[PDB]
């Protein structure tokens, strides 16, 4: 959740 | 679950922005995307950098040379100059950037959160310290490198000549203080958009912001409270509907008449 993505 | 589709009603909108307390602005990239035969997501990531640090080292000194010589636009600075204004009523005005180009800053932004870092700072891969960064060229051997068309030739620069650490005993690799896709956001910068989420009583999207995760929940975190939402931006998007207003056009163009 915290973890960048697209 | 009715039909919920925005407003566009611009003098509704004012109407709560008159009244607002605390505004949070979130923006994005309208300020992938291609550079070479890539998307930018993909060289944004970790594995790139391990595996070629000289390719991603090429598109970041690009990206630097690009955004250090842009000048902010009108919705740069009309978020700036609402927040002078509104700050010397009492009233707050946030922004918070998944953009990384450091425009809102140098538009004059006081009150900014950069969320994914800043093309502007490196950060050592050995011993972790960050520092500023605007150097031109970040180091010798990017002179003249980054060059966008499809075709154009690596540098493969040996990762020696890459930018490397100047802390006493260290001379470790450099990389941009970027958050790359599949790392994590810094988890202070995170608990502090939470409060400012939490407390905001009007919140912007703008630009949009609404296809890279975490920040893409932040506005739909703020209107699931009952808070109203206005999303600037040339097309409609997933987080839409979850919203109270939806004002279509150029930034440049709707931000500066929203935020007079
Ligand atoms: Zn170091």
């Amino acid at each position: 959740t915290a973890r960048k993505s697209t | 679950s009715f039909t919920a589709r925005p407003s566009s009603s611009m003098a509704d909108f004012r109407k709560f922005f008159a009244k607002a307390k605390h505004i949070v602005i979130i923006s994005g990239a309208g300020v992938g995307g291609y550079w070479r035969k890539w998307q930018a997501q993909d060289l944004a990531t970790p594995l790139a950098f391990a595996h070629n640090p000289s390719r991603v080292w090429e598109f970041y000194h690009y990206r630097r040379e690009v955004m250090g010589s842009k000048e902010p636009n009108a919705g740069h600075r009309a978020i700036a100059e609402c927040e002078t204004r509104l700050g010397k009523q009492g009233r707050r005005v946030v922004v918070i950037t998944q953009n990384i180009d450091e425009l809102h800053r140098k538009a004059g932004t006081k009150n900014l959160l950069e969320i994914h870092g800043s093309l502007f700072k490196t950060r050592c891969t050995s011993c972790g310290v960050v520092a500023e960064n605007y150097k031109s060229p970040i180091c010798p051997a990017l002179s003249g490198k980054g060059a966008p068309e499809p075709g154009t030739q690596d540098a493969s620069i040996p990762v020696e000549k890459l930018p490397r650490c100047e802390e006493a005993g260290c001379g470790g690799l450099l990389r941009p203080h970027v958050v790359w896709f599949g790392e994590n956001l810094d988890p202070a910068i995170l608990e502090e958009v939470d409060r400012e989420l939490a407390h905001c009583d009007l919140c912007l999207v703008v630009g949009t912001s609404s296809v890279v995760y975490p920040a893409a929940m932040f506005a739909p975190q703020v209107a699931a409270r009952g808070v109203p939402v206005a999303e600037f931006n040339t097309e409609t998007t997933p987080a839409t509907n979850r919203f109270r207003f939806h004002f279509q056009g150029p930034c440049g163009t709707t931000l500066p008449e929203a935020l007079a």
